[PDB]
Order: C-alpha cells, then sequence, then structure tokens
C-alpha cells in the first residue's frame, strides 16, 4: 500500500507519478492520514506537467501545518515557478505560496510577490493582490517592513477593474484587521474613480467596489447625491447580495442626505422595490433578506409602508422563513391593513408547527397591544380561537389575554364571562398565573369568582412558586374586594401559605398580606386594591445607538443575529 | 412546433420612434 | 468572508473539502451534523450554524450539503451567493448533483474550487468563460477575464445567427379560504439561449410603460413592471439614463432580464372546490374548475392538486373531462387535465373512505395548486417591441423568441 | 373485456352477502345465531367482544357479526360500519325498563350517514313467554313506519323452537337480491 | 398481495427520509385498499406489512380494527398475526382492547394448546386494568391444570393480573397451595416468580 | 422485570422493540430516541449498564446491532446479561448462524421467539432446548 | 457491510 505508492511515485514514469498524485489525492480526500508521505511526494514536484503540478500544491498546503520542518524543501520550487511565461503557472504558485501556514517560509516569500506585484499579467496582479492579504493575515509585521500598503494603494490607480476590485478586496481585509492607524481612506477622487469602475467590475467584484465606500463618510449633500445617482443602478442586478450592499450603501449615505430636497423621497421609492424583489430570492437567503428588512425597518419605517401583501408566508416557505414573516408583519402593522394582519394570524393559527403557533399567538398579541384600534378584533379572534379547543393554542390566547387585559382592561369586562369556563383544567405554568390574575383583578364581572379558586387551592403548596404568589395575590383581591363569600378563603389561603409554606419570597409575601389584614382591612383597599399606572410596553425598537452601527454592517453575520460585530466574534 | 407557443420573430427597434 | 468550503452529505461525511483562509481547524466539521440534528429536532435549524466562534452557513443541495465555515464576521450574503454560483458551475459541468460525481470528478472538482475563490473571495464564476482553462479533458487564461467583458468569448463564429428568447410567465396566486386571493403577483423571466457571431450588444426594447410615458405612447398597453432586475450583461446605467437596454448576449442559454409585478385582474383559473368531508365515515369532493383566461387559448397540462386524506383509502373519482389519479406518496388528489380550452369548465366528484378509528395527530391543510402551463399566452401584456443586433464586422441576424405562460405559485388555501 | 366467467358461476350462483347482529345484552342474540349456524341453544356467558360466523343458506353465504349490548360496548357498533352491507335488530321485549334504552340505541345507531343501504331487520326474539308483544305493538312503540328510506321488517322468532327464522331469512335475501 | 420479505427489500433501498415516506406510502395506501375491502385471503401480508410501516415510524392506526378481526378468525397464521398487533399497537390507553377481552375468552379455552398460549401472553403482555376484571375467573382455571408448557403461562398471567390489580391476589391463594413440588424448571421459576410477587 | 427490549443497529436503526409498559406512542417514540443516544454516545468501558430514569438501562451488543432492556431497581444485574445472551444463543439455534439480515426480514420469528421465551418482562423458560421444541412444534403446525 | 456477520459466532 504505502510502499507501493512510494515506490510508484519515485520512478521515472509519468505515467505512474500522475496515477500516484491521484491516488494520494483521492486517499486524503477519502479521509486517510497521508502526511507520511508529505517528503516522498516532494520529489516529483517540478514536473512540466500542469495536471499534476496542482495536485502537488493542494498537497502541501493540505500538508504544510503537519509538517512545516519538511516544507523547507519548496521555496526553491515556488521561486522558480514565480518567472513561468504562462500565466496560468505563475498565478498558482502565487496562490500556493500564500496558502502555505508556515512562520519559516513567508520570510522567503517576500520576493516572488514584490516580483509579482506589478506583473502585466492581469491574472497574475490578481492573484499578488489576494497572496499579499493572505500573507498580511499571518505576518502583520513582515508585510509594513516589505512595503506592500503603497503597492496595493497604486493598484486601485491602474486599468483591469478585476485587479483594482481584488486589490480593493484586500485592503479592506487588511485595514479591518488594522487598528485604524494609517487608515487607507481616499478622497473624492478615488471614489470617482472607483464608482467608474463598478460599472465594469465582475459579479464578485461588484460587492468589493461596494464595501470600500461603506467605511467612508459623506461631508456634503452634492457629493452625496453624485454618489446616490451612481449607487441606484445597482438596485438593479440580478445578484442578490449585490442588491444588498447597493441597499445598505445608500441607507449609509441616506444619513447625511437632506429630507426637504427631493432626493431623499426618490431614494426612498427607488428602493421598496428593490426589497420586494428580494424577498422572492432563494429560501437560504430569505433569512437574510428578512433580517436585513427587520434592520432597516427600525430606521426609515416610510419606505416599506405599504407593503403588507408581500410579507404573507408560503405554505412551502421555511420554518427560519415563517417565523421571520411574522416578526416582519408584526413590525409593519398598523391600522391600514389590520383587518389583512387579523386574517393571515387566524390561518396561521390552524397549522401544525407548535412553535409556529405560539409565535403566531405572540404577533397577535404584538399586533393587538400595538395598535388600540383593533383592540376588540383581536380579543374576539382570542375568543374563537379559544373555543376551538387547542391545548397549545388555549395555552398562548391564555397568555394574550393577559397581557391584553393588563394594557387595556378599561372596556374587558365583557369577555371575562366567556373565559369563567374556558376548560381551566390546563396544566401550563405560563397561562394558569395568566388566568389567576385575570380572575383576580376582573373578579367583579364574575358572580362564582370564590368557588373557581377553591379549585386551585387544592395543591397550592405543590403547584409553583409564581402560580402559588398569583393565587395568594388573587385570594387577597377577592376578600378586599368582596369580604362576605371569601371571609373564610382569606384565613385559609394564610393558613397554608404561612404555616405549610417554606418559600421565601411566598411566606414573605404572606406574612405581609396578614399583617396588613390584621392591621386595616379598610386600609388594604386603597393599598392593594389600588390603580396600578400605565404599563410601559416593552419597546422592541433597538437603541439608536447601535442601529447607527447596525447600518453600517449590512448583509454580514452582524446583522442576521442583530448583535453588535464585537460581542459575537471570538 | 414546441410546447409553449411557438417562437416568434422579434423586431431590431421602435421603428415607429425614430 | 468563508473561511473553508466543503461538501458535505447525507450521512455526515465530507466529500470534498476546500480550506480558503485556514483560520477555522479542519475537525469543526464532525460538530457540524450534530448541531443539525439537535436544531432539527427542537425546531431551530437554520441554514447559518454557529459552532461556538465558528458559525456553519451554508444551504441544502439535492443530495449534499454545502456547507462554508466561518470565523469573523463575514457578509453571510456573499457566502449564499458564492454558494449560488458553485451550484450552478456544478450544474453547468456535470449534469447531476449527486453523490455519483463528487466520488468521480475530484480532478477537475479541486482545480475548479482552487480557481473560483482565493482567500475567501470569489474571482471567476462564469461557467460559460471557466470551461476554458479548467478541463476534464492547460493554456493561458482567456482575456475575457482579465478583459471588462467577463461573459461572452470573444472569436466565437457560428454558421447562423439565432437567437431564440423565452417569455416566460410565473402566475403566483394565494387565495384565501375565504375565497379571496391575497398574492397575486406576476414576475416575467425572459431567458434568451443566443447563438451568434463574433460580441454582438444587442439592445432590446419593450413596450413598457415608463418608456411609452417618457417617449409620450402612454396610452397604449404598456407592461407595468413594478421590479426590472437585469442579468450582468445589461447596463445599468443605460438602463437608468432613459430606459435603454443595451448589453452584450452571452453565449448559450441564459436569463437576461426578470420582470416582476403585481396583477389586479381575475385569474385564469376559478377553482370552486367543496369538502362533504363526513366525521370517519366519508367525504365528498365537490371541485368546480373555471377557466377565466381567454378563450383562444389552451392550458396545456394542467394539474390541478387537491390535497385528499392523508389515511383516505378506496377513493373513488366522478369527473367531467380529464384523467384523476390518485398519488399516495403526496396524499393528494392529482387533477390532470391535458388540453384544456379558455373558458372551459370541469366538475369533478371525489369520493374516499376513511377509517372509523381516528387519528393521533392533526395532519393540517395543504393548499391546493393548480399547475397550468398556457403557451403563446402574455397575462401581463408585455410584448417585445425589437432587438438591436450590432455587430462590427456586420451580419444580419435572426432574432426569435416565445411566449410561455405557466403557474407559479398558484395555491389556494383551503376550508 | 369479457365477463364470461362471472355469467359461468352465477349459474349457479355467486352472490354470497353479508348480514350484522347487534342488540342488547340478555336480547337471545347468540343463541338465535348459534341454531341458525348449528341448529341448538347454545349455553353462553355474555358477550364481552363479538361473534362472527357465517351461514351457507339458499346459496348465499349469510356472514353475521353479532354485537353485545354492554354499556362500554354500545359505542363500539361503529366499527363495523365500514364495509357493511345489512342490519338486522335484536329487541328485548321481555324488559320494559330497556325497551326505551334499546329505543334510544337504535334511533341513535339509525342517525348515521354512512348506513344508508343497510335496510332494517327487527328480529322479535324471546317469543316464549306470555308478556311478549305481537308483531305490531312493538313496532308502533319504536315507530318504525317513521323511518324514511328504510325498508323495515318484523319477525317473531321463537329462541327456544325455532319458528319464524326462515321467514326472515327468505325475507332477507328477498331485500338483498332484486332477481328471480 | 407483496410479501414482507419484498416490502423490506423495497424499504431497504430508500435512501432518503422523504423519499423513504413516499415509499412506505406508497405500499401503506394498497393495504387500506385491501382492508377496505375486507380481504381474508393475503392478510397476514398486509399485517406483517403494516407492523414493519409502524415499527419503521409511520402512523398505523386504521390497522386496529383488522387485528380485532384476525383475531377471531380460526386460521393460525391469521392468528398469530392478530396476536402480535395486538401485543404490539395495542395498549391499555388505545381505547380499542375492550372488545379483544371476548376473543380471548373464545380462545382461552380452545383445545389448541397454541392458540390459548398466544392468547394468554398477549394477556401479560398488554393487560389492562378492566380486562383482568373479567379474565380472573379463567385465569385461575388454566392455573390448576397439569400442563407443563400452561403453567407457566398461567403464573405470568397471574402474576401480570396482580401487578395490574393488587386486590385480586386473594382469588390466587388457594390456587398455587402445593406446587413447589414440579420436577420441569420452567413451572418452578413461575412458581416462585408468582410467590415473590405476591 | 424487563420494562422493555429494543434491538436497535449500530447506525441507529431499531430492529427489535418489546416494552413491558403501557405507555404514549410518543413518549415511547422519544424514550426510544434518547436510549438510542445514549447507548450511541457512550464507549467501549461504560460497563454495559446506564441509569436512566431509575432504571438500570443494560446494553450488550454482540454485533454492529446492539441490544437493551429496562430492568426494575429490585433484582440483580448480571441477570439481565445471563438472559440476554440466552436469548441470542436461542436466536442462533432457532435460526443457525443468525446474522444482521435474517433480524431485520425475520423480525417476525424474533417476536414469536421472544413471546415463547419472555412474558411480561418475566422469563418464561429457563432451558434453551425445551423452548427451540416448542416453537419448532407452534411453526410445524402451520 | 458488516451486518452478514454471525451474533456469537458458535
Ligand atoms: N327461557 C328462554 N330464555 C331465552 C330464550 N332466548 C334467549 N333467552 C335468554 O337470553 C339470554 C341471552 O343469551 P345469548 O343469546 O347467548 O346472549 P346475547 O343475547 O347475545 O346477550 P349478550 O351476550 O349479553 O350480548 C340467555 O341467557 C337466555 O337466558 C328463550 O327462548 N327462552
Ligand atoms: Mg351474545
Amino acid at each position: 500500500e504505502i510502499f507501493e505508492l512510494k515506490a510508484e511515485l519515485n520512478s521515472d514514469k509519468k505515467e505512474k507519478k500522475k496515477e500516484a498524485v491521484k491516488k494520494v489525492i483521492a486517499s486524503m480526500t477519502v479521509g486517510k492520514d497521508v502526511s507520511a508521505l508529505f517528503p516522498d511526494v516532494v520529489n516529483c514536484m517540478q514536473t512540466d506537467n500542469l495536471e499534476l503540478k496542482k495536485l502537488v500544491y493542494l498537497y502541501l498546503m493540505n500538508y504544510a501545518k503537519s509538517q512545516p520542518d519538511m516544507a523547507i524543501m519548496a521555496v526553491n520550487t515556488f521561486v522558480k515557478d514565480c518567472e513561468d511565461p504562462n500565466p496560468l503557472i505563475r498565478a498558482l504558485a502565487v496562490r500556493t505560496m500564500g496558502c502555505i501556514r508556515v512562520d519559516k517560509i513567508t520570510e522567503y516569500l517576500c520576493e516572488p510577490l514584490r516580483k509579482c506585484l506589478k506583473d502585466e499579467d492581469p491574472y497574475v496582479r490578481k492573484t499578488a493582490a489576494v497572496c499579499v492579504a493572505k500573507l498580511h493575515d499571518i505576518n502583520a509585521q513582515l508585510v509594513e517592513d516589505q512595503g506592500f500598503l503603497d503597492t496595493l494603494k497604486d493598484l486601485i490607480s491602474d486599468s483591469n477593474p478585476m485587479v483594482v476590485a481584488n486589490a480593493v478586496a484586500a485592503l479592506s481585509e487588511i485595514a479591518e484587521s488594522h487598528p485604524s492607524s494609517n487608515l487607507l481612506d481616499l478622497n473624492p477622487q478615488s471614489i470617482n474613480k472607483l464608482l467608474t469602475a463598478l460599472n465594469e467590475c465582475t459579479e464578485w467584484g461588484q460587492i468589493f467596489i461596494l464595501d470600500c465606500l461603506a467605511n467612508y463618510m459623506p461631508k456634503d449633500d452634492r457629493e452625496a447625491q453624485s454618489i446616490c445617482e451612481r449607487v441606484t443602478p445597482r438596485l438593479s442586478h440580478a445578484n442578490s447580495a449585490v442588491v444588498l450592499s447597493a441597499v445598505k450603501v445608500l441607507m449609509k449615505f441616506m444619513e447625511m442626505l437632506s429630507k426637504d430636497l427631493d432626493y431623499y423621497g426618490t431614494l426612498l421609492k427607488k428602493l421598496a422595490p428593490p426589497l420586494v424583489t428580494l424577498l422572492s430570492a432563494e429560501p437560504e437567503l430569505q433569512y437574510v433578506a428578512l433580517r436585513n428588512i427587520n434592520l432597516i425597518v427600525q430606521k426609515r419605517p416610510e419606505i416599506l409602508k405599504h407593503e403588507m401583501k408581500v410579507f404573507f408566508v408560503k405554505y412551502n416557505d421555511p420554518i427560519y422563513v415563517k417565523l421571520e414573516k411574522l416578526d416582519i408583519m408584526i413590525r409593519l402593522a398598523s391600522q391600514a391593513n389590520i383587518a389583512q394582519v387579523l386574517a393571515e394570524l387566524r390561518e396561521y393559527a390552524t397549522e401544525v408547527d407548535v412553535d409556529f403557533v405560539r409565535k403566531a399567538v405572540r404577533a397577535i398579541g404584538r399586533c393587538a397591544i400595538k395598535v388600540e384600534q383593533s383592540a376588540e378584533r383581536c380579543v374576539s379572534t382570542l375568543l374563537d380561537l379559544i373555543q376551538t379547543k387547542v391545548n397549545y393554542v388555549v395555552q398562548e390566547a391564555i397568555v394574550v389575554i393577559k397581557d391584553i387585559f393588563r394594557k387595556y382592561p378599561n372596556k374587558y369586562e365583557s369577555v371575562i364571562a366567556t373565559l369563567c369556563e374556558n376548560l381551566d383544567s390546563l396544566d401550563e405554568p405560563e397561562a394558569r398565573a395568566a388566568m389567576i390574575w385575570i380572575v383576580g383583578e376582573y373578579a367583579e364581572r364574575i358572580d362564582n369568582a370564590d368557588e373557581l379558586l377553591e379549585s386551585f387551592l387544592e395543591g397550592f403548596h405543590d403547584k409553583s412558586t409564581q402560580v402559588q404568589l398569583q393565587l395568594l395575590t388573587a385570594i387577597v383581591k377577592l376578600f378586599l374586594k368582596k369580604p362576605t363569600e371569601t371571609q373564610e378563603l382569606v384565613q385559609q389561603v394564610l393558613s397554608l401559605a404561612t404555616q405549610d409554606s417554606d418559600n421565601p419570597d411566598l411566606r414573605d409575601r404572606g406574612y405581609i398580606y396578614w399583617r396588613l389584614l390584621s392591621t386595616d382591612p379598610v386600609a388594604a383597599k386603597e393599598v392593594v386594591l389600588a390603580e396600578k399606572p400605565l404599563i410601559s410596553e416593552e419597546t422592541d425598537l433597538i437603541e439608536p445607538t447601535l442601529l447607527d452601527e447596525l447600518i453600517c454592517y449590512i448583509g454580514t453575520l452582524a446583522s442576521v443575529y442583530h448583535k453588535p460585530p464585537s460581542a459575537f466574534v471570538e | 412546433d414546441r410546447k409553449g407557443g411557438s417562437y416568434s420573430q422579434a423586431a431590431g427597434s421602435d421603428s415607429a420612434q425614430s | 468572508s468563508a473561511s473553508a468550503v466543503y461538501v458535505l452529505d447525507l450521512k455526515g461525511k465530507v466529500l470534498i473539502c476546500r480550506n480558503y483562509r485556514g483560520d477555522v481547524d479542519m475537525s469543526e466539521v464532525e460538530h457540524f451534523m450534530p448541531i443539525l440534528m439537535e436544531k432539527e429536532e427542537e425546531g431551530m435549524l437554520s441554514p447559518i450554524l454557529a459552532h461556538g466562534g465558528v458559525r456553519f452557513m451554508w444551504i441544502k443541495h439535492n443530495n449534499l450539503y454545502l456547507v462554508a465555515t466561518s470565523k469573523k464576521n463575514a457578509c453571510v450574503s456573499l457566502v449564499f451567493s458564492f454558494l449560488y454560483k458553485v451550484v450552478q458551475v456544478f450544474s453547468e459541468y456535470f449534469k447531476e448533483l449527486e453523490e455519483e460525481s463528487i466520488r468521480d470528478n475530484f480532478v477537475i472538482i479541486y482545480e475548479l474550487l482552487d480557481e473560483l475563490m482565493d482567500f475567501g473571495y470569489p474571482q471567476t464564476t462564469d461557467s460559460k468563460i471557466l470551461q476554458e482553462y479548467i478541463t476534464q479533458e492547460a493554456p493561458r487564461p482567456p482575456a475575457t477575464v482579465t478583459n471588462a467583458v467577463s461573459w461572452r468569448s470573444e472569436g466565437i463564429k457560428y454558421r447562423k445567427n439565432e437567437v431564440f428568447l423565452d417569455v416566460i410567465e410565473a402566475v403566483n396566486l394565494l387565495v384565501s379560504a375565504n375565497g379571496n386571493v391575497l398574492r397575486s403577483e406576476i414576475v416575467g423571466s425572459i431567458k434568451m439561449r443566443v447563438f451568434l457571431s463574433g460580441m454582438p450588444e444587442l439592445r432590446l426594447g419593450l413596450n413598457d410603460k415608463v418608456l411609452f410615458d417618457n417617449t409620450g405612447r402612454g396610452k397604449s398597453k404598456s407592461v407595468e413592471l413594478e421590479d426590472v432586475k437585469f442579468h450582468q450583461c445589461v447596463r445599468l446605467s443605460r438602463f437608468e439614463n432613459d430606459r435603454t437596454i443595451s448589453f452584450i448576449p452571452p453565449d448559450g442559454e441564459f436569463e437576461l432580464m426578470s420582470y416582476r409585478l403585481n396583477t389586479h385582474v381575475k385569474p385564469l383559473i376559478w377553482i370552486e372546490s367543496v369538502i362533504e368531508k363526513h366525521s370517519h365515515s366519508r367525504i365528498e369532493y365537490m371541485v368546480k374548475a373555471k377557466s377565466q383566461f381567454k378563450r383562444r387559448s389552451t392550458a396545456n397540462n394542467v394539474e390541478i392538486h387537491i390535497p385528499v386524506p392523508n389515511d383516505a383509502d378506496s377513493p373513488k373519482f366522478k369527473t367531467t373531462v380529464g384523467s384523476v389519479k390518485w398519488v399516495p406518496e403526496n396524499s393528494e388528489i392529482v387533477w390532470s387535465v391535458k388540453s384544456f380550452p379558455g373558458g372551459k369548465e370541469y366538475l369533478m366528484r371525489a369520493h374516499f373512505g376513511l377509517p372509523s378509528v381516528e387519528a393521533e395527530d392533526k395532519e393540517g391543510k395543504p393548499p391546493i395548486s393548480v399547475k397550468f402551463e398556457i403557451p403563446y399566452f402574455t397575462t401581463s401584456g408585455i410584448q417585445v417591441r425589437y432587438l438591436k443586433i450590432i455587430e462590427k464586422s456586420g451580419y444580419q441576424a435572426l432574432p426569435w423568441v416565445r411566449y410561455i405562460t405557466q403557474n407559479g405559485d398558484y395555491q389556494l388555501r383551503t376550508q | 373485456g369479457n365477463i364470461f366467467a362471472n355469467l359461468f358461476k352465477g349459474l349457479f350462483g355467486k352472490k354470497e352477502m353479508r348480514i350484522l347482529m347487534v342488540g342488547l345484552d340478555a336480547a337471545g342474540k347468540t343463541t338465535i345465531l348459534y341454531k341458525l349456524k348449528l341448529g341448538e341453544i347454545v349455553t353462553t356467558i355474555p358477550t364481552i367482544g363479538f361473534n362472527v360466523e357465517t351461514v351457507e343458506y339458499k346459496n348465499i353465504s349469510f356472514t353475521v357479526w353479532d354485537v353485545g349490548g354492554q354499556d362500554k360496548i354500545r359505542p363500539l357498533w361503529r366499527h363495523y360500519f365500514q364495509n357493511t352491507q345489512g342490519l338486522i335488530f335484536v329487541v328485548d321485549s321481555n324488559d320494559r325498563e330497556r325497551v326505551n334504552e334499546a329505543r334510544e340505541e337504535l334511533m341513535r345507531m339509525l342517525a348515521e350517514d354512512e348506513l344508508r343501504d343497510a335496510v332494517l331487520l327487527v328480529f322479535a326474539n324471546k317469543q316464549d313467554l306470555p308478556n311478549a308483544m305481537n308483531a305490531a305493538e312493538i313496532t308502533d312503540k319504536l315507530g318504525l313506519h317513521s323511518l324514511r328510506h328504510r325498508n323495515w321488517y318484523i319477525q317473531a322468532t321463537c329462541a327456544t323452537s325455532g319458528d319464524g327464522l326462515y321467514e326472515g331469512l327468505d325475507w332477507l335475501s328477498n331485500q338483498l337480491r332484486n332477481q328471480k | 398481495p407483496i410479501r414482507l420479505r419484498e416490502l423490506i427489500r423495497t424499504i431497504r433501498t430508500a435512501r432518503t427520509q422523504a423519499e423513504e415516506r413516499e415509499m412506505i406510502q406508497k405500499e401503506c395506501a394498497a393495504i387500506r385498499s385491501s382492508f377496505r375491502e375486507e380481504d381474508n385471503t393475503y392478510r397476514c401480508r398486509n399485517v406483517a406489512k403494516l407492523l414493519y410501516m409502524h415499527m419503521l415510524g409511520y402512523p398505523a392506526h386504521f390497522g386496529q380494527l383488522e387485528c380485532l378481526k384476525l383475531i377471531a378468525s380460526q386460521k393460525f397464521t391469521d392468528k398469530r398475526i392478530g396476536y402480535l398487533g395486538a401485543m404490539l399497537l395495542l395498549d391499555e390507553r388505545q381505547d380499542v382492547h375492550l372488545l379483544m377481552t371476548n376473543c380471548i375468552k373464545n380462545d382461552l379455552n380452545h383445545s389448541t394448546q397454541f392458540v390459548q398460549g398466544l392468547a394468554l401472553c398477549t394477556l401479560g403482555c398488554m393487560g389492562s386494568s378492566e380486562m383482568c376484571r373479567d379474565l380472573a375467573g379463567e385465569v385461575e382455571k388454566l392455573l390448576k391444570t397439569s400442563n407443563s408448557y400452561l403453567r407457566k403461562k398461567a403464573a405470568l398471567c397471574a402474576v401480570h393480573v396482580i401487578r395490574k390489580v393488587p386486590e385480586l391476589m386473594e382469588m390466587f391463594l388457594p390456587a398455587t397451595k402445593n406446587l413447589l413440588n414440579e420436577k420441569n424448571h420452567g413451572v418452578l421459576h413461575t412458581s416462585v416468580v408468582l410467590l415473590t410477587e405476591m | 422485570m424487563i420494562h422493555f427490549i429494543l434491538l436497535f443497529s449500530r447506525q441507529g436503526k431499531l430492529r427489535l422493540q418489546k416494552w413491558y409498559i403501557t405507555l404514549p406512542d410518543k413518549e415511547r417514540k422519544k424514550i426510544t430516541r434518547e436510549i438510542v443516544q445514549i447507548i450511541l454516545s457512550r464507549g467501549h468501558r461504560t460497563s454495559s449498564f446506564v441509569d436512566w430514569k431509575e432504571l438500570k438501562l443494560v446494553y450488550k451488543r454482540y454485533a454492529s446491532l446492539y441490544f437493551c432492556c429496562a430492568i426494575e431497581n429490585q433484582d440483580n444485574e448480571l441477570l439481565t446479561l445471563e438472559i440476554v445472551h440466552r436469548y441470542v444463543e436461542l436466536l442462533d439455534k432457532y435460526f443457525g448462524n443468525v446474522c444482521e439480515l435474517d433480524i431485520i426480514f425475520n423480525f417476525e420469528k424474533a417476536y414469536f421467539i421472544l413471546d415463547e421465551f419472555i412474558i411480561g418482562g418475566e422469563i418464561q423458560e429457563t432451558s434453551k432446548k425445551i423452548a427451540v421444541k416448542a416453537i419448532e412444534d407452534s411453526d410445524m403446525l402451520q | 457491510k458488516g451486518e452478514n456477520t454471525s451474533l456469537l459466532h458458535p
């Protein structure tokens, strides 16, 4: 096996060397530790055939960290191959030199990189642009010592716009790891030159020629208007990432534009169609598009205000797209499309995804909380869903009703009668507590509130801490409001929560309630059954400081997670 | 023939607009 | 900024891997499969994973998951675009995307992976251009890659000059169970297969509403394309300036432009379906299909999928026209019609059995989806006006194009 | 296609048919089924499950599926409703307090949209005590004439002797087959 | 009526979970169609295929009444298939095992020593809190017999009933008295297990 | 008494299952998956005993497919291994050189052998040849 | 394969 392969690779016939190289490449692909023969394949490296040299370079790159010591027998080959008239061989050598993660090899590779930096061949220049960045990633100080930043800067000032895009990408990569000392920023002339090649760059080169402007900051409206006049055409590109980059650049440049001029309105009207077209992309890009829309929706909500039908989830949509569709609809929920949102949410409650059902219930609750003009419709929909007898649906609706009653309980007394007999056998801790709180707070329209609390007092000592506290609060409220039919219930609750109750917070609450009852029951009406102030809703809008920096990070991992770029990298 | 509609020849430009 | 573009399998075996930066250990792929299994079994599965400080963003292919590891805050959209370009290149080079080619085409796959992206930045993705420097059966790279025109190789010569166009319509309809249509969008797609000599500069001209308004002809039938997405060959500056569509078509079949506009017109097909589902006894399918399209057009291969019960058995079909087949693999009533003249009306009355014992879990209501494909019918009314084929040498081109109308997201919500 | 084999089989008889046997417990259903199959009064404990047998008479395979009348087995009659063509009702005229319950059970079982082709077959069992009513008083009490689209026929069968079983079988055969 | 081996071989040809589901449903539709016709000849093969599909992780609630019908049949292969189906897809919470009490009682007095063994094994493996209440009378009858192949099954059935019904152990005291002199090792082991449980 | 027995393959596919406890199907499906994950995530020197939810889950795989059981915390543990070995020997003797192919295809015979050998979680026959004779007599009946 | 192998090899 190994001995036979070594004998074949140490032969003089190329018909056996090519087969041995193919077998070595397949064994590593098959998951074989072939690093033991690294010095044996090194002899058969300088060959005239191009189909065999690529395999040797790939094996050396994949077998470079494992045997850095045996890697010292390849610098001469790279140096000899970095001068071949064929551009393909030189480009392959340049690409393989930077791929070798060897600290004792990158030092001697500076001369070939310097020679290839000003190469007339555009493929060689493009390869060297990436090689310079690869070398700087390994040794940052070596690149500075070799003086490659000056050469990299002039690459933007040259023809071959693909090479210009590669050099721009390399400069951006170098500056990203840089501490911002000696920034590679340029005046408006450099931006104009880059724009003059932006219409000539390839599909991948456009993203590179667009990310550079993401760091520059304009100072006037004329420069920003001129830049937008060229960034607008990028909205009609077939690459879904080019459209995203153009949208991010337009949003960043809109921080300096003036809304009083007619340019802001044109920019707003010409970008809605781009986001709408992005919504019809591949299912994998759907999550990214939804995250970008959510991150842009909190900044300028006047753009996609009329785009609600395209936010409807499809039957074949993925789960990660279905979850984001509800959030997008909630963020765009308004009184104009309240009925459409209610209709879409009602059909989402007949699905089978339990997580999807919980998300739909949460979105319905959020829509009801955000808009008070459709609160009655939301309450009716919740009552109808509860009447369908769904365990998960009933559990979600209990929390939804508990949340709705806390915000707008002024005219919610006509729903307590239906909720009085609602299959209270549900054991969900998040729903039983909500039902207990609703009964205690709304123990005026229910004439049998004392009788319903008896079924929940059988196992209050082993139900839960939150459930026990909610039951204790509800019993105290009922006793304070109606002390005729709940005189013994209060004493039983005090005895069960303070004598046989070992909960520290629960014991403290029971003792406080007993002390208040034994001190002055009249004052308990103004102490416990008091009018709580308006409840501050949990604002889903991000902080303006993180959103401003989040706008600059568009289409990256920092935008999907809605987290800072420094709180997620390691 | 061909499923989906027979291919038709297209013009060169808007002759009516110069 | 991907770290290592790998190719996985359906059992967790890495068919092929190609690291571009080396910042991520090659053994991190072993945790991708257990992480995916944990995410899928808890409803938190996503195409972009996270193994500690390493994210695994990938899409699912026919048989493999193209996972690409990363560590920094790389552009996930860029990674997805690179994955899509790689999938397209693999489809163009290999007719099938399965495990039979990954273990057999390693000689050219490694070269394609090395040439496509360097250090995490793809540089060349044109399959037609890439087919000139990396072959499985090497000279200097063509000047097209270095030249600005990276989608049309110079020196192409053909005996004839034939350009076949394909105006394929996409009828997407979102009809709610109440009977109203919610999402009714039409996505145009001009897919041409250019076969010309030289490097022609096509000048496409249609009956656009904006073009008609600018010329002053905003009174005839003009397509109101809300979104127009041209290919890389289409010059954005020319289209933005005065709606001038000038671009050099590539050699072969490609997507030039993809129109996308809403439609406020009545549906071409009206599907009136009823469900007389007796409780554990039987069910009826009073499905009526009304063709609202023009009587001059015929929708070839009409296939209205009707989701029947998953546990339905002993089915009977009392229809009017077209074969009705029950497919137990898909669990739906496939209302298959070969030719449906416009204005026609086919009535069907289904009747299937049901077990006495009730099911253990709910099954959901999949939407009824029609598969109509009506050729030679443009619903949006967009008509191609001119195609300026200009060549330096000078030749008389013979442009051709056909209009195909099919169904897109033509689903109908059930009751 | 050719169906000459079907005609050849029909030359000697091809139809077999099926039948059901439901009713309240202690209604003489098991003894009647045993007499129909064997011809003797066999002693059987109350039917916790059911009894399924076949009868070969008049060239028709009379498959009988006995069903008990247990309270926990009352709602289990829907299991035999699938692929069922016949139905026989066995009343218990000796239990006045259970007559209302039997009538209610028959009405609930007659209120199904799946059993429409099954004709009514009322069998008067326990025709040995003087307290048993005639073939019209029971029908009038149950209102068998108020069964729209239901071909009902009351027949008095003596469990101890076996008189009237042949007439009921002939009537069932005439109701099933509509030929000479 | 495809055989179980052919179905297993076809299922082995399934690679993806979604395609395997379609292949399983392809046979499930035919099985449902055959069961809706009240097929009696090839019922054993359909029952085996349904049991394999249910073990494969597919729903088979529709194949419940067909097991009850096959349990009260007369053939031996059909009876074995019905017993296996009752043991596998039948449980106390099914709500469909109530009708099997009559079939078990009918098969409890059968002359065949294997059908009665299958019925006793099914009752032991899937005994409910109510079937034992109506089956305790016949269990004690088989425990006082001299059948060595039946004494071990009777002891196991009594132990299962006592575990399910702790208040019925009083009816087993006069049956296990003077039963420690069995020459066979299985009978002695069953008696020792029953005594330890008591 | 053995709560359940599950013949699962090394790839995770289950070739046999026999539970003596009346549990829900979703609960049974979750329990089987959890057992497969725990057994599949264990080394070759874990003692072949796991206390999963107060149940001594003992695993002793003699081939690529493994075996598992669930005995209550009131009996010996080596007895489960001895019973598993006896069942494996009986299965090998009844069929003849029992392999993986014969188990998926002949699961009906394995179920019948298990029923004639272990009933209710308890054992039915201590010997190894009487059970074989009884199984042969039952199968030859037709 | 690994499946055609005997269980105990006796
Ligand atoms: N004296 C007398 N008793 C009869 C006669 N016919 C039926 N019975 C009584 O009716 C009871 C019913 O017996 P079966 O027919 O075996 O059982 P069943 O009618 O199916 O009732 P269940 O098994 O509980 O469903 C018997 O126990 C008899 O006592 C009869 O002709 N004369
Ligand atoms: Mg009876």
